[PDB]
């Protein structure tokens, strides 16, 4: 006999002022006690399980369930229970690799390390929160009582604890083989490297001669997968990755179910495909519960989806990363606040590609939109290969400067070259710093009842030019904004206009280039059209000339 | 010393479960070298699966050191640590701090791993190292001593650091120390002369006590609230006196009495913005009266210790930066204005962060604690990079403008 090490036991408590599950066992059929019996019998004498007394007062569940073609019975305990009652753990699983992460190895093995997932054993003062109970044949003797030794399949601490088990276990192998990469998830056990094929399948002989000395079994993975390997969703060749194959259904009728498994196969896709756009069939989705509604696809949906098809004619593939190559990350503009981009180190061979969508907002502009996507990518580039890539971006340098130099709000954004592919992101208007000399001068104002909603709208000038629209079903907000409107229609290419509407002000200082106000939109098309336009803002009702004229106009 | 202090978060609150942040490559290289210096002096352990915690950390460069330092966010764990009322009840924040010729900034966080931290409060200070990529579990730690930037450290240090020190502050009367969180603020009326001299001799005096050798040099005679200036013009246009009726409006509702009747009047009619109208003698006057009326100090203002301090700052381009400190609208503690940000001039975002870091740094020797900012900056951009420029031991308190505010103009 050799002497194995003792796996070190994580102290476990249940959470405070709760106790242990008291969930009574199910009565069962006489064939299903038989092979709880049999299966409880063999778990005990593998040291899985023990029998204990009466004293126990805690209780949990079992079942006997079967297959189709499987004959035999398999044992479940159901520790909802016990789950809902059990401390929270550090969970230490939840993110994979991403592929354009990682570096291509000559050789690279699955093993299975199921078995030693219950040569973890439980901390001794747990077990007894554990506890089931075998009901007797015909209910005429005490129930066979067991609790676990070893983490439970379906206890919540489990997956954590054995994959903090494991890894500590690993840690002396890893650090004193730096030629080898180890990565852990479930029961599977990757080892990669660059070694030539005879001395890594010694390392891997190594791994589990150092295994063994905790006296975990773990022989190479039954039944080996061979190039690609098919992982977590991803195909993973020698030199090469992708994702599995996307196959988008035909059909004559859309479901909003459906529609959020399109999504979500485009949204996978969108990782190496370049291009995907969801917005528009995202956009059938915005409010609603009862998900097996039909909605007509608007042929806005159908272009999209149909356009979505088409970059998914081919296979892609997007290559392993080199850290010896620069790291550089191209953005396109899409239209309706959807932009898309890609990864790469070589031109035409991307490490990964991916998208981004205006967030929800009343108006917005496409350089505030491009600096958004470029956040989210730099984040994600943090993730994956940690460092930030270099930036091509559709905007000119001096459309930088000039933006980030008069915007009102602080704004990055780091190392990053102009590429020439439109369209091109750019200021559709700036507003004069100081009055303009010789420029016609608009007071503006508007005025709306709050019960009848008749406002009127208008302007007058140092010219002695004059306006005033009445309006209907309208508020003071909009007539303040439809009386600018009403200026730059009416004035030359260069014009001064007064507000009193800090209103007003406050939309048009945040510079949007499209609104989902029609009359915003008609205000920005407007200050495109035009050559120079200061915008001042004055006090309302402080006697303040012009302003004071066009009140007392608008006001009724 | 062997005694741990008891110390507890407040009741009915877990602790800290704060998600760690992606960190590139070479922070994350620094962290694991600092920590597994620190796991060999004994100041850190490596925790399991049964402790859910978490609180982030990250690495910075201290203003112009080239070693990197570990930062750990601890802003959650210090809302949830119970308040201290130490070995008092309140030390009085010194009010004669900020009226002193210089003050120094020392950190003095070392002396903290020098005591050990209540074993059952361990657990909440849990932090993780982050993999790249994934491709490993982070590795997790919990702190065995008083760890840096953690509300308590300071708290339960005051006993040793006051007697430490006593025997300077005996020598030396006329010196204000004043701690917080990581730091130790030296004021004195005499010139750097003999003040760099005297923080030497105080510094060595920490030595011989069982350190650091960088120190940041303030001069807090200048912290008033900015007062509201008017132009002073011979020809004024429309547009100017536009422009100051509306600086004017805003200012009358800080300081009373504010009129713009008589200036109002000038702009009778609709006319031309570059047109220039004389001044007549009532809006002279009026303007001379508002003019009077603004060199005065704002009516009714004090700092009121149960209530936040909130911080406001606008961008003024070409690298300026106006600010006001207040806990009530129009009521400013504290105004002030910055210039060329050091190493920045293309940099908003860094040039926002040192004005933060220098704001809190005014909010801590004028009032002890940190003010909560209003930043002109939206949240993805400041939260991908201020981690890049931050160089204090602690952390403020934020939050966003979205839309652009009026007042801007009035404070430029
Ligand atoms: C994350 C990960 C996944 C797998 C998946 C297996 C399956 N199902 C395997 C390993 C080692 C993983 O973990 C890491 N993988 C890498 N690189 C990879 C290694 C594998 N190649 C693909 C490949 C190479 C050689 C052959 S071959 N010629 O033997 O048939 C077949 C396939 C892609 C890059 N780097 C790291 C760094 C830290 S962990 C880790
Ligand atoms: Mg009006």
């Amino acid at each position: 006999m050799v002497p194995i090490s003792p796996i070190e036991t994580v102290p476990v408590k249940l959470k405070p002022g709760m106790d242990g599950p008291k969930v009574k066992q199910w009565p069962l059929t006489e064939e299903k006690i038989k092979a709880l019996v049999e299966i409880c019998t063999e778990m005990e004498k593998e040291g899985k399980i023990s029998k204990i007394g009466p004293e126990n007062p805690y209780n949990t569940p079992v079942f006997a369930i079967k297959k189709k073609d499987s004959t035999k019975w398999r044992k479940l305990v159901d520790f909802r229970e016990l789950n809902k009652r059990t401390q929270d753990f550090w969970e230490v699983q939840l993110g994979i690799p991403h592929p354009a992460g990682l570096k291509k190895k000559k050789s690279a093995t699955v093993l299975d390390v199921g078995d030693a997932y219950f040569s973890v054993p439980l901390d001794e003062d747990f077990r007894k929160y554990t506890a089931f109970t075998i009901p007797s044949i015909n209910n005429e003797t005490p129930g066979i009582r067991y609790q676990y030794n070893v983490l439970p399949q379906g206890w919540k601490g489990s997956p954590a604890i054995f994959q903090s088990s494991m890894t500590k276990i690993l840690e002396p192998f890893a650090a004193q083989n730096p030629d080898i990469v180890i990565y852990q998830y479930m029961d599977d056990l990757y080892v990669g490297s660059d070694l030539e094929i005879g001395q890594h399948r010694t390392k891997i002989e190594e791994l589990r001669q150092h295994l063994l000395r905790w006296g975990l079994t773990t022989p190479d993975k039954k039944h080996q997968k061979e190039p690609p390997l098919l992982w977590m969703g991803y195909e993973l060749h020698p030199d090469k990755w992708t994702v599995q194959p996307i196959v988008l259904p035909e059909k004559d009728s859309w479901t909003v179910n459906d529609i959020q498994k399109l999504v979500g196969k485009l949204n996978w896709a969108s990782q190496i495909y370049p291009g995907i756009k969801v917005r528009q069939l995202s956009k059938l989705l915005r409010g609603t519960k009862a998900l097996t509604e039909v909605i007509p696809l608007t042929e806005e949906a159908e272009l999209e989806l149909a356009e979505n098809r088409e970059i998914l004619k081919e296979p892609v593939h997007g290559v392993y990363y080199d850290p010896s190559k620069d790291l550089i990350a191209e953005i396109q503009k899409q239209g309706q606040g959807q932009w898309t981009y890609q990864i790469y180190q070589e031109p035409f061979k991307n490490l990964k590609t991916g998208k981004y969508a205006r967030m929800r907002g009343a108006h917005t502009n496409d350089v505030k939109q491009l600096t958004e996507a470029v956040q989210k990518i730099t984040t994600e580039s943090i993730v994956i290969w940690g460092k930030t890539p270099k930036f091509k971006l559709p905007i000119q340098k001096e459309t930088w400067e000039t933006w980030w130099t008069e915007y009102w709000q602080a704004t990055w954004i780091p190392e990053w070259e102009f590429v020439n592919t439109p369209p091109l992101v750019k200021l559709w208007y700036q507003l004069e710093k100081e009055p303009i000399v010789g420029a016609e001068t608009f007071y503006v104002d508007g005025a709306a009842n709050r019960e009848t909603k008749l406002g009127k709208a208008g302007y007058v000038t140092n010219k002695g030019r004059q306006k005033v629209v009445p309006l209907t079903n309208t508020t003071n907000q909009k007539t303040e904004l439809q009386a600018i409107y009403l200026a730059l229609q009416d004035s030359g290419l260069e014009v001064n206009i007064v507000t009193d509407s800090q209103y007003a002000l406050g939309i048009i200082q945040a510079q949007p280039d499209k609104s989902e106000s029609e009359l915003v939109n008609q205000i920005i098309e407007q200050l495109i059209k035009k050559e120079k336009v200061y915008l001042a803002w004055v006090p309302a009702h402080k006697g303040i000339g012009g302003n004071e004229q066009v009140d007392k106009l608008v006001s009724a | 010393p062997i005694e741990t202090v008891p110390v507890k978060l407040k009741p009915g609150m877990d602790g800290p479960k704060v998600k760690q942040w992606p960190l590139t490559e070479e922070k994350i290289k620094a962290l694991v070298e600092i920590c597994t210096e620190m796991e060999k002096e004994g100041k850190i352990s490596k925790i399991g699966p049964e402790n859910p915690y978490n609180t982030p950390v990250f690495a910075i460069k201290k203003k112009d050191s080239t070693k990197w330092r570990k930062l750990v966010d601890f802003r959650e764990l210090n809302k949830r640590t119970q308040d201290f009322w130490e070995v008092q009840l309140g030390i009085p924040h010194p009010a004669g701090l900020k009226k002193k010729k210089s003050v120094t900034v020392l950190d003095v966080g070392d002396a903290y791993f020098s005591v050990p931290l209540d074993e059952d409060f361990r657990k909440y200070t849990a932090f993780t190292i982050p993999s790249i990529n994934n491709e490993t579990p982070g590795i997790r730690y919990q702190y065995n001593v008083l760890p840096q930037g953690w509300k308590g450290s300071p708290a339960i240090f005051q006993s040793s650091m006051t007697k430490i020190l006593e025997p300077f502050k005996k020598q030396n009367p006329d010196i204000v120390i004043y701690q917080y969180m990581d730091d130790l603020y030296v004021g004195s009326d005499l010139e750097i002369g003999q003040h760099r001299t005297k923080i030497e001799e105080l510094r060595q005096h920490l030595l011989r006590w069982g350190f650091l050798w960088m120190g940041y040099e303030l001069h807090p005679d200048k912290w008033t609230v900015q007062p509201i200036v008017l132009p002073e013009k011979d020809s004024w246009t429309v547009n100017d006196i536009q422009k100051l009726v509306g600086k004017l409006n805003w200012a009358s509702q800080i300081y009373p009495g504010i009129k713009v009747r008589q200036l109002s009047k000038l702009l009778r009619g609709t006319k031309a913005l570059t047109e220039v109208i004389p001044l007549t003698e009532e809006a002279e006057l009026e303007l001379a009266e508002n003019r009077e009326i603004l060199k005065e100090p704002v009516h009714g203002v004090y700092y009121d210790p149960s209530k936040d301090l909130i911080a406001e700052i606008q961008k003024q381009g070409q690298g300026q930066w106006t600010y006001q400190i207040y806990q009530e609208p129009f009521k400013n503690l504290k105004t002030g204005k910055y210039a060329r940000m050091r190493g920045a001039h293309t940099n908003d975002v860094k040039q926002l962060t040192e004005a933060v870091q220098k704001i809190t740094t005014e909010s801590i020797v004028i009032w002890g604690k940190t003010p909560k900012f209003k930043l002109p900056i939206q949240k993805e951009t400041w939260e991908t990079w201020w981690t890049e420029y931050w160089q204090a031991t602690w952390i403020p308190e934020w939050e966003f403008v979205n839309t652009p505010p009026l007042v801007k103009l009035w404070y430029q």
